[PDB]
């Protein structure tokens, strides 16, 4: 099982680590690089983090709509491959027992 | 019945609050990007940029803190990996559900048809075993009682 | 030989013959995202991915230990230069 709180925790830790790494890289980057490139890179990183947080927002909205269809869906899938496994087991049993025929 | 309704209302309110906070965070990030793109370099603009960064950091920290509260309902519900693979493709997420529910319904129809077929199979077999072998008629009905 | 009156097999629960959707009152979401309405007409246009759930938000989605104060000051100094 995975909790939405654990997704929030890991995503926020990853965002903090990425921001810290970007800040450190900007710190030890030589000043000869133009500030425009650094600003563009920071904007791109902010856009990526915003996209990740918007994916999380979609997971929040999904969980707000949500489990009923997912429970029925999983139960029907379990029945389906249980039937398939029963068929395969029957075929294997006949293949094995044909020798004893 | 009332407890389930109360727990659903709490979970809906907590997720609406979470949605509003994340939407505010996204709007603040959009404003931050707009300010960065159109930054004039004035000290007032720099102070506004610092304030916006601090507000974004505080909002992100608040989103994490409440979500780890043991009294929050936000922990109550996994995510499908097939959905995580499909969702990037620039669209409105309905064909994965349509086609997979169609497969589910096909499997259910196959199950029902095979159940009906097996039922008629064993009914006919019991009838004929009774017919040509009356002496075994009594266990056969018990067999039905053993199956049905 | 194997006829054991003490060995009784119960019905599998839930019974697949019955309407398994309505066993636990699970028809609301199924009706919400059903393929077709009660009249058979298409309800909503169908697609694959999360993009249209973010269209209401502003933007153009064409393609789809730590000292915060020190970093903010560094960014301010870099921008003011």
């Amino acid at each position: 099982q995975v909790s939405l709180a654990l997704v929030i925790r890991n995503l926020t830790v990853f965002t903090m680590k990425e921001l810290a790494q970007y800040m450190k890289t900007n710190v030890h980057t030589q000043a000869n690089e133009p500030n425009s490139a650094k600003k563009i890179r920071f904007l791109q990183l902010i856009i990526f983090l915003r996209t990740q947080f918007l994916k999380l927002y979609v997971l929040v909205k999904w969980t707000r709509t949500i489990h009923v269809l997912i429970d029925l869906l999983n139960w029907f899938r379990t029945t389906n491959m249980n039937v398939n496994n029963c068929i395969w087991a029957l075929k294997s049993s006949l293949n094995s027992m044909t020798n004893a025929k | 019945m009332n407890g389930n309704s109360t727990n659903n209302e709490q979970l809906q309110q907590e997720l609406a609050t979470t949605q509003d906070q994340v939407a505010s965070i996204i709007e603040s990030f959009v404003e931050l990007g707009v300010s960065i793109y159109d930054f004039p370099g004035t000290p007032e603009a720099t102070k506004g940029m610092i304030t916006n960064l601090q507000r974004n950091v505080d909002r992100l920290y608040k989103l994490n803190v409440r979500s780890n509260d043991p009294q929050s309902s936000l922990s109550k519900v996994d995510i499908p990996l097939e959905v995580v693979q499909y969702i990037e493709d620039g669209r409105n997420p309905d064909i994965y559900t349509r086609e997979f529910v169609e497969a589910i319904r096909r499997s259910n129809q196959y199950q029902r048809g095979k159940m009906h077929g097996l039922k008629q199979l064993r009914d006919s077999l019991a009838d004929k075993i009774v017919d040509e072998f009356p002496e075994l008629k009594e266990p056969v009905e018990d067999i039905i009682k053993r199956t049905s | 030989y194997y006829v054991d009156p003490e060995t009784t097999y119960t019905y599998q629960q839930p019974n697949p013959l019955q309407d398994l959707i309505s066993v636990y009152g699970l028809d609301d979401i199924s009706r919400q995202v059903a393929r077709t309405n009660l009249d058979g007409t298409k309800a909503v246009k169908l697609r694959k991915s999360y993009k249209n759930q973010i269209a209401d938000l502003s933007g153009k989605f064409s393609t789809i230990n730590f000292d915060w104060d020190l970093c903010s000051s560094v960014l301010s100094q870099f921008e003011r230069s």
